[PDB]
């Protein structure tokens, strides 16, 4: 259970657990690569405890535009919903969105194949994103599709070239 | 305009952050430099001012470093743009999906604030028909092949046609070249091929 | 990372002004542009094309590079080899990619299923079915080899392609250094993270590098002095890490733009650029 | 229009001597998209149709080299009416004098 602790003046916060780490009789503490204490021998009962982080993760608020709705959904990144409508993703615990079996194109991306959209009384749905419509190309060893007609597109592409010529007298 | 407008936004946000950082006190007693100087004699003021210098200089080094990396992005985009100017405006790009989706035709540059816009005119094919097709076509033992384009049939009759637009041309030694004989060609089809010369000599 | 779970430290990081928010922004732009890189590279195809049941490509054998339905995640054989060869608690995290590796493999399979069944055409129009023997006769024509040199050699070319695919499997199985590029990108990122973490062990002149030591030993008037050094050093390390990552992200973006260009010109097309798409 | 390049080394660099064709002595000509003969619009296979004024020629695009227009420099399509800016001419038959001979 997540607790504050103090062993002999070593303070910290974490989920203490029983551990398999075989300390030798002279050792009192074990350390992470970060120099933070990773395990301890309790000073009244000489068992070895892991010390592990109280769970954390970024609070990614999914929202349609305020020029549309004030309804919102929260991806708590990485965490399991047991620690926090509610849904679980490989990206984290997702709250206030509604999971949907149908696969739409990605609106707001959430991660690990999940995307969200505002849809039908409406709600924020979250779904496994469509990678576009699935299509059997009608291949056969003697079949060809030849276009009988065209469209002259005017696809428009919009490249940066300069950027605004700032300068700063660092003295000033 | 999301690209150019985001470049403007990014630069303005970088400046606005650099500007806000003048107000951040970096552990000095105040962030108004003239306030420190009007509060304190140099024995004291120099420590406070040196914290502000260290902070502001570090913030400036940060901003300039961000601007150098961003200038490298912008310059890579400018070289990309200059290449679309050179290959698509001044020329035609043979390079698939470089100048717009579809086969490229031409581009018209339109200036835009701190960027360029290209109107990439592109041919895109859009109404298919399915056809029976063959790699090559036997005439009398000789395997004929299309010079440009493809062989196809509606069902009862074989035609050569361009790759990129259906145009059934009757098959003739004008549009076909011979190679070897039938046997080596997996999937060859019979037909006949027109002799475009003999009916003139006959007439 | 700079102040983990100390309010006493987290206050002092606000006197250093906007820095944390723009570091988070910089790493967010890096993170977002990895999804952008991934979609610019792979998502060049608007529909998931899929292959037929019957694989009669004139003698060519893509079975090693197409997915196999036997797989738990539908990678190909060679994607499985590549995935076998190639190889944290301190406010550091790794966000997932937007596309899962199954989505990536479904896209590489779409690109590949287009490339097999439809030539370049799925880059321009809708994907047009075309027989694979006939597609290669165009690709011979597209390097000035008059295309009877394909069909009059069809079996021989099929066996050479098939065998050369087999040599890739053997090279990839035996030679772990072949993936040296990707393994170096992974190694560099891991080394940079291990360095970033190891800098938490460094005093920077403070009486310990573990922040709770200072706060358990010292009252605030003293501790502010010591914690300013840990803030300064950790922050300078974080700026260093983020700056290395921004420059590395530009290098990866250039590699992504290069990959996207080979995807466009050589998967979705055939490229006339000499030595751009392999020697030959 | 690029031809070839020679690399030459230089201190911390490279120098390329890019041999390029550049055209440089223009002549103006009357031109057309296509040429009507007997109902058919003939088009140039490669090059453009031009005339000095009174005689029509096909020439490759990047170096004025007048070629007399025949069935062999040209391809048919359709018939005249659809083509904006078509012009009349004759187009020579390289078989006809051999067939008469
Ligand atoms: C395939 O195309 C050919 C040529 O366009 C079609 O043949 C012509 O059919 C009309 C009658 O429908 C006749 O007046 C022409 O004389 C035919 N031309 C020749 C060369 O025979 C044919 O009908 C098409 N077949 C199918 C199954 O679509
Ligand atoms: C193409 O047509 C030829 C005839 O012009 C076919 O050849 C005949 O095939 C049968 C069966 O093998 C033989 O009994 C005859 O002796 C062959 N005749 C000649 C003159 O070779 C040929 O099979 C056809 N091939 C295809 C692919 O359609
Ligand atoms: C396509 O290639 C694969 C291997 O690249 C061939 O699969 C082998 O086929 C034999 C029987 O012919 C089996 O004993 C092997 O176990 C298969 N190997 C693997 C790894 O599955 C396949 O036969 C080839 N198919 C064609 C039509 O060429
Ligand atoms: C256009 O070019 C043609 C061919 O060079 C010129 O016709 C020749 O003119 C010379 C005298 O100037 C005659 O000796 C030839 O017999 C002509 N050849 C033919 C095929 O008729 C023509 O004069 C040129 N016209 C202009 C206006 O430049
Ligand atoms: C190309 O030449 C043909 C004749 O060889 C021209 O056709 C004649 O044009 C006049 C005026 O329009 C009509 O009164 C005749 O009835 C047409 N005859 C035929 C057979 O169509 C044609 O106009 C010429 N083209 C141009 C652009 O002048
Ligand atoms: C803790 O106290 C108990 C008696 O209350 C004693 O038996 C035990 O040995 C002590 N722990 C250690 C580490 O000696
Ligand atoms: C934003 O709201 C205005 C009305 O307040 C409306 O005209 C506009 O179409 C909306 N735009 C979007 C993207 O919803
Ligand atoms: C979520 O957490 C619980 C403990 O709270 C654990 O038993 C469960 O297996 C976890 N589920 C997943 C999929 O991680
Ligand atoms: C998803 O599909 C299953 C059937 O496969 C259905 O029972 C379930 O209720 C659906 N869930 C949602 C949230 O739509
Ligand atoms: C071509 O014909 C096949 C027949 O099975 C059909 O499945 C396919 O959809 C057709 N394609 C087009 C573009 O009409
Ligand atoms: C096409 O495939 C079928 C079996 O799927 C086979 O019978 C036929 O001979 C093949 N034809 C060509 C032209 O490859
Ligand atoms: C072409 O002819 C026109 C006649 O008005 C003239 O303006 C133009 O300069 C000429 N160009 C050349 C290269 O002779
Ligand atoms: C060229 O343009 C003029 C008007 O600018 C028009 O009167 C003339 O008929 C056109 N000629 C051709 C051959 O298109």
């Amino acid at each position: 259970k997540c607790v504050n602790f103090n062993f002999n003046g070593l303070t910290g916060t974490g989920v203490l657990t029983e551990s398999n780490k075989k300390f030798l009789p002279f050792q009192q503490f074990g350390r992470d690569i970060a120099d933070t204490t990773d395990a301890v021998r309790d000073p009244q009962t000489l068992e070895i405890l892991d010390i592990t982080p109280c769970s954390f993760g970024g609070v990614s608020v999914i929202t349609p535009g305020t020029n549309t709705s004030n309804q919102v959904a929260v991806l708590y990144q990485d965490v399991n919903c047991t620690e926090v409508n509610v849904f679980q993703t490989r990206a984290g615990c997702l709250i206030g969105a509604e999971h949907v079996n149908n696969s739409y194109e990605c609106d707001i991306p959430i991660g690990a194949g999940i995307c969200a959209s505002y849809q039908t009384s409406q709600s924020i749905i979250a779904y496994t994103m469509s990678l576009g419509a699935e299509n059997s190309v009608a291949y056969s060893n003697n079949s060809i599709a030849i276009p009988t007609n065209f469209t002259i597109s005017v696809t428009t592409e919009i490249l940066p070239v300069s950027m605004t010529k700032t300068s700063v007298d660092c003295t000033m | 305009l999301g690209k150019l407008q985001d470049v403007v936004n990014q630069n303005a946000q970088a400046l606005n952050t650099l500007v806000k950082q003048l107000s951040s006190n970096f552990g000095a007693i105040s962030s108004v430099l003239n306030d420190i100087l009007s509060r304190l004699d140099p024995p004291e003021a120099e420590v406070q001012i040196d914290r502000l210098i260290t902070g502001r200089l570090q913030s400036l080094q940060t901003y300039v470093t961000q601007q150098l990396i961003r200038a490298a992005e912008i310059r890579a985009s400018a070289n990309l743009a200059a290449t679309k100017m050179s290959e698509c405006v001044l020329g035609q790009s043979k390079r698939v999906d470089f100048c717009g989706k579809g086969y490229h035709l031409m581009s018209f540059p339109q200036s835009a604030p701190h960027g360029v816009v290209f109107l990439h005119v592109t041919y895109v094919p859009a109404q298919e028909k399915n056809f029976t097709t063959a790699p090559a076509i036997c005439h009398d033992g000789k395997a004929h092949f299309p010079r440009e384009g493809v062989f196809v049939s509606n069902g009862t009759h074989w035609f050569v046609t361009q790759r990129n637009f259906y145009e059934p041309q009757i098959i003739t030694t004008d549009n076909t070249f011979v190679s070897g004989n039938c046997d080596v060609v997996i999937g060859i089809v019979n037909n006949t091929v027109y002799d475009p010369l003999q009916p003139e000599l006959d007439s | 990372y700079i102040c983990g779970d100390s309010t006493e430290c987290s206050n002092l990081l606000l006197q250093y002004g906007s820095f944390c928010t723009q570091l988070n922004r910089a790493l967010t732009g890096i993170a977002v542009e990895q999804d952008k890189n991934t979609q610019e590279v792979f998502a060049q195809v608007k529909q998931i094309y899929k292959t037929p049941p019957i694989k009669d490509f004139g003698g060519f054998n893509f079975s090693q590079i197409l997915p196999d339905p036997s797989k738990p995640s539908k990678r190909s054989f060679i994607e499985d080899l590549l995935f076998n060869k190639v190889t944290k608690f301190n406010g550091l995290t790794v966000l997932p990619p937007l596309l899962t590796d199954e989505m990536i493999a479904q896209y590489t399979s779409a690109l590949l299923a287009g490339t097999i069944t439809s030539g370049w055409t799925f880059g321009a129009g809708a994907a047009l079915q075309i027989p694979f023997a006939m597609q290669m006769a165009y690709r011979f024509n597209g390097i000035g080899v008059t295309q009877n040199v394909l069909y009059e050699n069809q079996k021989l070319i099929a066996n050479q392609f098939n065998s050369a695919i087999g040599k890739i499997q053997d090279s990839l199985s035996s030679t772990a250094s072949a993936l040296g590029k990707l393994q170096d990108v992974v190694n560099q990122n891991a080394q940079a993270l291990n360095t970033l973490v190891k800098q938490l062990s460094s005093n920077f002149g403070a009486i310990s590098s573990v922040l709770n030591d200072i706060l358990s030993r010292l009252d605030p008037p003293e501790a502010e002095v010591q914690i300013d050094r840990l803030i300064t050093g950790r922050l300078q390390s974080l700026q260093t890490y983020v700056t290395q990552q921004l420059i590395r992200a530009a290098e990866i973006r250039a590699s992504a733009n290069l990959a996207a260009t080979k995807m466009s010109e050589c998967v979705l097309g055939q490229s006339k650029r000499v030595d751009f798409c392999g020697k030959g």
